[PDB]
C-alpha cells in the first residue's frame, strides 16, 4: 500500500512525504521535530505534518516517541485531535529512522483568538464544555494531558474545539500546585485545575496565575485557594516540602464571588469546584459536564467514553532498538479513519 | 531627518547581477561576498522585506543589498541580497573559547549592541519580535568587529503608544483592553533580550530562577531586579528607553569585569543547548499575536455537528 513519495528540502531540512500532501509550508518546529502546514488532497483538509528526525537518539527519546504514537493512535474523539496519518519513507526496519505524523490543522489556537476577540459568556460556555467533554473521554482511558493551556486548544469560526499536544514527558502558569512543586503522584484532576485557569482568563481577560517562579506562583495560588490542611499535608510525599508548607502564613480561602464580580454566578460556582487545593476534592470531568453552567449543552447520551488504554509499556525496560521496533510496528499497523 | 530613496525591487534576473536558508552568491562586476535569503513571494514576505530594507540604516542591523522579484521554478520568489556577517553566531563564538572568561562588561558591550538596535527599530515603530541565537551575528571573525542582527521574519508595525501603570488594584479586579499592540508587541523583544542576559549570565534558563545565588552569581542585586523587570509580564515591562537609561547599560564599559562561568557551563553540555534553543523558539511563538487566527462567529450563527445535535434534542423537549 506504499504510496509514492516526493522529496524536497524545506529550509535546510529534507521532507519525504506521500504525494497526497501538497504545498508544504514550514510552520515552525522545535527540538522534538519540525512542523509544516500543508493541504491533504485525500481529505481536502489543512493538516500538520510533523517530522521527528531524532526519534531514537536515546532510550528517553525512543520511548517518548513510541508513547506519542500510541497515544495519538488511541485518540478517537470529536473534541480531541486524532491521528490522521503516520508514515515513513523507510522500506524496512533496518533503514527506518524518520517518522511523520499527520493531524488536522483546524483554525487557530485559543490564545490567538483571545488577542483578537472579546468572547461572550455564551462562547466560554460552549468552549469550556467542549474541553470537558474531551477530558472525560481522555481520563476515561486513564490518561492525563498534563499540559492544558490556551495554546493547546484549536478552535475555528464555528466555535468548534479540540484538545491537542498532550504532555509527552513522564510558561508555568496553568499548572496545578502539587505537580508544579511535585508534591506527590498527580491526579487526573490536575487537568481540571488547568481548566479553571483557562476558564477564569476567558471571563476576566486576565491571567489568573501569572507567577514568576514556582515560589512566587505558589504564593499566588495559595492566596486565593488558601493554605493546606492536615488532610492535604498527609498526602505530601516529600518531608522537606511538608516542612516548607508548614512554615507558611495563614491564607484562608478566598470567596470567588468577590474576585469575579459581574460574571455568571453559575460560572463562578464552577470555578470554585475546579480550583480546589486538594486534588482529591476537585470536581471531575464527568461531574463538571453535569454542572448547571452547561445545561444548554449537557447531553449524558452524547458524552462518550474511550476504550481501555494499555499503559503497561511505561513499566517496560528495553533497549533503543526494541523501542524503535515497537514504534515501527505501530506505524505499520495504523488504520486511517473514514 | 534626511529623506532617503525608497526600495525598488529589481524585476530583472538575479542571475545576471550575481553569479550562480540563506545562500551565498558571487556578483559579477565586484565578485563580492554576499548572503541571499529566498522565499515564496507574497505580501508578508514583501511587507517584512520592506521593513528589513528600511531597517538597514542602523549600523546595528544587517544591511540588505538588493531585492529582486523573480520567477524561480514555477513560483515567483522574492530574493533578497544582504551584507554577509561571517563573524559567526553570538552563542557560537562564546561557546567555543577556550579559556577566556566572558566578563560582565563584555556581556554589557553586547546588550547595548542589541539595545541600540531595538531603540532604533522601536523608534521607527518597528517591532522585531524574533530574538534567538540563530538570528544574532557578528560581522568579521577578528577583533573590533561589531554585531548586527538578522532574520526579521516576524517583525511588524507598532503604533505610537506609551507606558505607565501602578500601584494597586481595585474591586472590579480586572478587565480588557487593546489586544496587540503598540506596547505588548514591544514587550516581546525585551523578553527576548532579558531572556538573553540570563542565558548570557549563568548560560542557564529562567525555566525565573537565578543561580544558587552562590554560584557564578555575583551579579549585583541591581543585576537581579533588571533581568526581572525584563522577564515576566508585558505592561510595566522593561522599557527600551528605561533599559538604555541605565548606568549598567548607559555607562557600560565601566561596569566590573567580573569573570564568568557561563561559557563553561553551556559548553560543558551542548545538546540541551539545542533543546533550550527550541523552547526559546516555542516560547516566543506562544507569545506572538500577529497573524489572525479566526473570528469566532456568535454561537447563534455558528453551526457545527455538536451544536446541531444539541439543538435537535433541544426541540424534542
Amino acid at each position: 500500500e506504499r504510496p509514492t513519495f516526493y522529496r524536497q528540502e524545506l529550509n535546510k531540512t529534507i521532507w519525504e512525504v506521500p504525494e497526497r500532501y501538497q504545498n508544504l509550508s514550514p510552520v515552525g518546529s522545535g527540538a522534538y521535530g519540525s512542523v509544516c502546514a500543508a493541504f491533504d488532497t485525500k481529505t481536502g483538509l489543512r493538516v500538520a505534518v510533523k517530522k521527528l528526525s531524532r526519534p531514537f537518539q536515546s532510550i528517553i527519546h525512543a520511548k517518548r516517541t513510541y508513547r506519542e504514537l500510541r497515544l495519538l493512535k488511541h485518540m478517537k474523539h470529536e473534541n480531541v485531535i486524532g491521528l490522521l496519518d503516520v508514515f515513513t519513507p523507510a522500506r524496512s526496519l533496518e533503514e527506518f529512522n524518520d517518522v511523520y505524523l499527520v493531524t488536522h490543522l483546524m483554525g487557530a489556537d485559543l490564545n490567538n483568538i483571545v488577542k483578537c476577540q472579546k468572547l461572550t459568556d455564551d462562547h466560554v460556555q460552549f468552549l469550556i464544555y467542549q474541553i470537558l467533554r474531551g477530558l472525560k473521554y481522555i481520563h476515561s482511558a486513564d490518561i492525563i494531558h498534563r499540559d492544558l493551556k490556551p495554546s493547546n486548544l484549536a478552535v475555528n469560526e464555528d466555535c468548534e474545539l479540540k484538545i491537542l499536544d498532550f504532555g509527552l514527558a513522564r510558561t508555568r502558569w496553568y499548572r496545578a500546585p502539587e505537580i508544579m512543586l511535585n508534591w506527590m503522584h498527580y491526579n487526573q484532576t490536575v487537568d481540571i485545575w488547568s481548566v479553571g485557569c483557562i476558564m477564569a482568563e476567558l471571563l476576566t481577560g486576565r491571567t489568573l496565575f501569572p507567577g514568576t517562579d514556582h515560589i512566587d506562583q505558589l504564593k499566588l495560588i495559595l492566596r486565593l485557594v488558601g493554605t493546606p490542611g492536615a488532610e492535604l499535608l498527609k498526602k505530601i510525599s516529600s518531608e522537606s516540602a511538608r516542612n516548607y508548607i508548614q512554615s507558611l502564613t495563614q491564607m484562608p480561602k478566598m470567596n470567588f464571588a468577590n474576585v469575579f464580580i459581574g460574571a455568571n454566578p453559575l460560572a463562578v460556582d464552577l470555578l470554585e469546584k475546579m480550583l480546589v487545593l486538594d486534588s482529591d476534592k476537585r470536581i471531575t470531568a464527568a461531574q463538571a459536564l453535569a454542572h448547571a453552567y452547561f445545561a444548554q449543552y449537557h447531553d449524558p447520551d452524547d458524552e462518550p467514553v474511550a476504550d481501555p488504554y494499555d499503559q503497561s509499556f511505561e513499566s517496560r525496560d528495553l533497549l533503543i532498538d526494541e523501542w524503535k521496533s515497537l514504534t515501527y510496528d505501530e506505524v505499520i499497523s495504523f488504520v486511517p479513519p473514514p | 531627518f534626511h529623506v532617503k530613496s525608497g526600495l525598488q525591487i529589481k524585476k530583472n534576473a538575479i542571475i545576471d547581477d550575481y553569479k550562480v536558508k540563506v545562500l551565498q552568491i558571487f556578483n559579477k562586476r565586484t565578485q563580492e561576498k554576499f548572503a541571499l535569503k529566498m522565499l515564496q513571494d507574497c505580501p508578508k514576505a514583501r511587507r517584512e522585506v520592506e521593513l528589513h530594507w528600511r531597517a538597514s540604516q542602523c549600523p546595528h542591523i544587517v544591511r540588505i543589498v538588493d531585492v529582486y522579484e523573480n520567477l524561480y521554478a514555477g513560483r515567483k520568489c522574492l530574493l533578497i541580497v544582504m551584507e554577509c556577517l561571517d563573524g559567526g553566531e553570538l552563542f557560537s563564538r562564546i561557546q567555543d573559547r577556550g579559556d577566556q572568561a566572558f566578563t560582565e562588561r563584555e556581556a554589557s558591550e553586547i546588550m547595548k549592541s542589541i539595545g541600540e538596535a531595538i531603540q532604533y527599530l522601536h523608534s521607527i515603530n518597528i517591532a522585531h519580535r524574533d530574538v534567538k541565537p540563530e538570528n544574532l551575528l557578528y560581522t568579521s571573525k577578528r577583533p573590533n568587529a561589531i554585531l548586527k542582527l538578522t532574520d526579521f521574519g516576524f517583525a511588524k508595525e507598532t503604533t505610537s503608544h506609551n507606558s505607565l501603570t501602578t500601584p494597586c488594584y481595585t474591586p472590579y479586579y480586572v478587565a480588557p483592553e487593546v489586544l496587540g499592540p503598540e506596547k505588548y508587541d514591544k514587550s516581546c523583544d525585551m523578553w527576548s533580550l532579558g531572556v538573553i542576559m540570563y542565558i548570557l549570565l549563568c548560560g542557564y534558563p529562567p525555566f525565573y530562577e537565578f543561580p544558587n545565588p552562590e554560584w557564578s552569581e555575583v551579579s549585583e542585586e541591581v543585576k537581579m531586579l533588571i533581568r526581572n523587570l525584563l522577564k515576566t509580564e508585558p505592561t510595566q515591562r522593561m522599557t527600551i528607553t528605561e533599559f538604555m537609561n541605565h548606568p549598567w547599560i548607559m555607562q557600560s564599559t565601566k561596569v566590573p569585569q567580573t569573570p564568568l562561568h557561563t561559557s563553561r557551563v553551556l559548553k560543558e553540555d551542548k545538546e540541551r543547548w539545542e533543546d533550550v534553543k527550541e523552547e526559546m523558539t516555542s516560547a516566543l511563538a506562544t507569545m506572538r499575536v500577529d497573524y489572525e487566527q479566526i473570528k469566532i462567529k456568535k454561537i447563534e450563527d455558528a453551526s457545527n455537528p455538536l451544536l446541531l445535535k444539541r439543538r435537535k434534542k433541544a426541540r424534542a423537549l
